[PDB]
RNA sequence: GAGCCCGGUACGUGAAAACCCGACGUCUGUCUUGAUGGUGUUCCCGAGUAGCAGCGGGCCCGUGGAAUCUGCUGUGAAUCUGCCGGGACCACCCGGUAAGCCUGAAUACUUCCCAGUGACCGAUAGCGGAUUAGUACCGUGAGGGAAUGGUGAAAAGUACCCCGGGAGGGGAGUGAAAGAGUACCUGAAACCGUGCGCUUACAAUCCGUCAGAGCCCUCGACGUGUCGUGGGGUGAUGGCGUGCCUUUUGAAGAAUGAGCCUGCGAGUCAGGGACAUGUCGCGAGGUUAACCCGGGUGGGGUAGCCGCAGCGAAAGCGAGUCUGAAUA
RNA sequence: GGCGUCUGGGGGGAACGCGGGGAAGUGAAACAUCUCAGUACCCGUAGGAAGAGAAAACAAAAUGUGAUUCCGUGAGUAGUGG
């Protein structure tokens, strides 16, 4: 029977935790910071440099835009509906969504990385080449919203 | 939950002070005085320690020498003969025997000259 | 509080595909007159950040 | 497959409850219900406790006396922490223990320890505590001694067994708990846990569904 | 150290009056001199306003290509095929109807009152303030600002006698205790005495340490004092021996700080923060936030977040992609 | 303007509200733009809450939402910046 008293935590889940400036047994005197200076007081900000130009500074921004308008599409592989589709049949989004394939409310694209052996009719928003041939050498249908 | 320091601190204040009885002055009475003396205290256990060994070493070949040169025989020579003779006696045992045994340290010097070479500058 | 990240450093900064960071090289921006063709090629495209900054960019980019 | 044989307060056997086994013969988990139970108990604890920084105790604001030509140590307020009545340095505030632990964790805990219990058939089911309508604590005392001679029991009564709760209320070693309240502290708490009939069919309902 | 002694607790009960919430009324307003779905045209739809210009404010926006909103100064329209907005601007579509006014709930807070709670403090702590506390005291003033808790179960607080001017004490009593006497629980250290043992007035001492005579005490064994697997105190005498901390290349010190004791006095907390590393759960999935329901620590809650495809400035393509005329 | 007569106001209050005015120490390892910060402070006013509120709104071709307020995300993102 266990009791409130058997309970341990596993081994190794619990460390103690390190008390600094308790005597020179341990960490004492200083904590570890050495002697006097910038550090042995406050802190170095991560950006600074001692008053050379920084590496954050003398190096151009990477160039171009963001495309606020962009698209993305979350991408499924036609590898995956093989693995996850082993009888075929018709194929959705939300099969696709249902099985974790895609996230649920995205667009989807359909890719042609894997294997595709099963007839199976594909129902996306957007297709790659070899997806295409790879869905209808099956003997599937790849039609797209 | 707030914690006060007087059990944890006064029992090393015990135990320091404790064994620093018979101190002259503050050094008996203060923690702080007292626990100086107690690190050069302990230092000077620690050195003396070793030192102690040479020390009665010295002693004991001090009295070896005396008691030799009692039996017309110089300590080196002395040594360098029982050496030769494979009598293995310390020298804490060789002092015993010459301020107690008078007779036996006679006896081991006889066998010692008698160990010894006969030309000692000798390039041997 | 959440922590804010570098402006400059994310501007300055990219990360591939396995999680190299990635920056582009300097001396490209004027004066490319008496510069040959083979020095400004040298300095085209992007390169991997040295082992020395990584520790500093990752800390910039990351927080 | 663990089967619980109900037992009626008039001392006769009703009928039979079966015990599901993923919820009554899972292998506890020590570490598992060790943080859940430490969580828990974060959870109950309030952090109540404050003390007074440097800025925060009364009066201090103006520099005392003179830096130089006095002799003495250089004092920048009266309130300095180094002073008798000044402010506290790291001090406790006033803080929430209570954790986000996972619910696939809580859940896990709870299960463990019932088939603990289980396993060693400390789980009892009843009918009723008492005769209905009026609560009467020598009957349930008579009861959950026919029941068990242990010290610390668990009773796990529906929200509308008022009866009951009021009949074993004032017991020392009883402690009574809904069925959705059901809790890895108070499971690993008691030696025994009675079950009510209706009780128990409501948790295997709320969770085997 | 009380469930059964007391106050109480679970559980029931109780309001003359006042007030606060409801409800039903008198009361008031209001529609019924009314209502519907139809047809083609003139009038109205908030003016020193919108817009524009100059100078400002504030928006992620620091004047910028600067939209929407707004202050002052000029100028100053239209009433529906009118006007405003959709980040300069124009055309087309779409949305709305400025320059009139009211509006509950969801939200913020606690001077004050009531009932509770604490892995909060426990008299140098906790409020400055457990005691005359914003008092004493300091300052012309604004203002600053303390210290001071505990006899005993009950005062039963020592009748009476003696020394003494008293204070104080000694007997005697009270008390379980006066090693509880209103200088009062416990009663540490520094500091100050008294008594006993050993030592010390020819001696250059970081005051100890190692050998160590003598003296004193003590435990065992045998006789009368004499050793022992002994133990403690003090130590004449000999050897060795340059205080601690800090800062330093380097300080026993003639570089720094410390008269002493007792208390107090310095890597902590918050955040689904970031990185790394343990440990636990689940696992191509993992996880909820606000919130809702539980007198709890429990249950629900899919919005999100992170993984699941990358390359490219981007359009885009995609196990590829970018550059490039190029499989170069 | 004067005279008479009625009805109000005035001041206090710990926090919370709304509308105005508005620093510097500090950070930027200097400093003036910038930050600190519309903070501290000040002025005028409330109420038990206040303010806002019934589209001259968003949105993006969806045959879409439908006053205001507050909470979580979106997100330390788009951006902005000697």
């Amino acid at each position: 029977v266990i009791k409130l008293h058997d309970l341990k935590p596993a081994p190794g889940e619990k460390k103690a935790k390190t008390r600094v400036g308790r005597g020179e047994g341990s960490k004492g005197k200083t904590a570890g910071r050495g002697t006097k200076g910038t550090k042995a007081r406050k802190n170095v900000p991560v950006m600074f440099e001692g008053g050379q130009m920084p590496i954050h500074m003398r190096l151009p921004k990477l160039k171009g835009f963001k495309n606020r308008f962009r698209t993305e599409y979350q991408v499924v592989n036609v590898g995956d509906i093989n693995k996850a589709f082993p009888q075929g049949g018709t194929v959705g989004v939300d099969e696709l969504v249902a099985k974790g394939l895609v996230r649920k409310n995205s667009l989807v694209k359909v890719l042609g990385d894997g294997k595709l052996t099963v007839k199976v009719d594909v129902t996306a928003n957007k297709f790659s080449g070899s997806a295409r041939e790879a869905i209808t050498a099956a003997g599937g249908s790849a039609t797209e919203l | 939950a707030r914690v006060k320091r007087a059990l944890n601190a006064q029992k090393k204040r015990r135990t320091v002070l404790k064994a620093s009885k018979g101190y002259r002055g503050q050094r008996s009475r203060l923690y702080r005085k007292a626990k100086e003396q107690q690190l050069h205290s302990l230092t000077y256990a620690y050195r003396d320690r070793r030192a102690r060994k040479g020390e009665f070493r010295k002693l004991w070949i001090s009295r070896i020498n005396a008691a030799a040169r009692a039996n017309d025989i110089t300590y080196n020579r002395l040594i360098q003969g029982l050496k030769a003779a494979g009598v293995e006696v310390d020298r804490k045992n060789l002092a015993e025997l010459a301020v107690s045994d008078p007779a036996a340290f006679t006896a081991l010097v006889d066998v010692a000259r008698a160990a010894l070479p006969e030309d000692v500058n000798a390039p041997s | 509080p959440k922590a804010k990240t570098h402006s400059g450093a994310s501007k300055r900064f990219r990360r591939t595909g396995t999680g190299k960071i990635v920056r582009q090289k300097a001396n490209r921006r004027h004066l490319l007159e008496h510069k040959p063709t083979k020095r400004t090629r040298r300095l085209d495209g992007r390169t991997t950040v040295s082992a020395a900054d990584n520790s500093r960019i990752n800390k910039l980019l990351n927080g | 497959t663990l089967k619980v044989d109900v037992k009626t307060p008039a001392g006769k056997t009703d009928g039979s409850v079966e015990l599901p086994a993923e919820l009554f013969d899972v292998e506890p988990n020590i570490a598992l219900m060790h943080q859940v139970v430490t969580a828990q108990l974060a959870a109950k604890r309030q952090g109540t406790h404050s003390t007074k920084t440097r800025g925060e105790v009364s009066g201090g604001g103006k520099k005392p006396y003179r830096q130089k030509g006095t002799g003495r140590a250089r004092q920048g307020s009266t309130r300095a922490p180094q002073f008798t009545g000044g402010g506290t340095v790291h001090g406790p505030k006033p803080r929430d223990y209570s954790q986000r632990t996972p619910k696939k964790m809580i859940a896990a805990a709870l299960r463990g320890a019932l088939s603990d219990r289980a396993r060693n058939d400390r789980i009892h089911a009843v009918t009723e505590l008492v005769e209905g309508q009026t609560p009467s604590t020598k009957s349930a005392k008579t009861f959950l001694g026919t029941l068990t001679e242990n010290k610390k029991v668990l009773v796990v009564i529906g929200r509308t067994d008022e009866v009951g709760a009021k009949s074993v209320r004032n017991l020392p070693g009883v402690h009574v708990i809904s069925p959705d309240q059901l809790n890895t502290y108070d499971v690993l708490n008691a030696d025994d846990v009675v079950f009510s009939v209706e009780a128990l069919n409501a948790y295997i309902s709320a969770n085997s569904k």
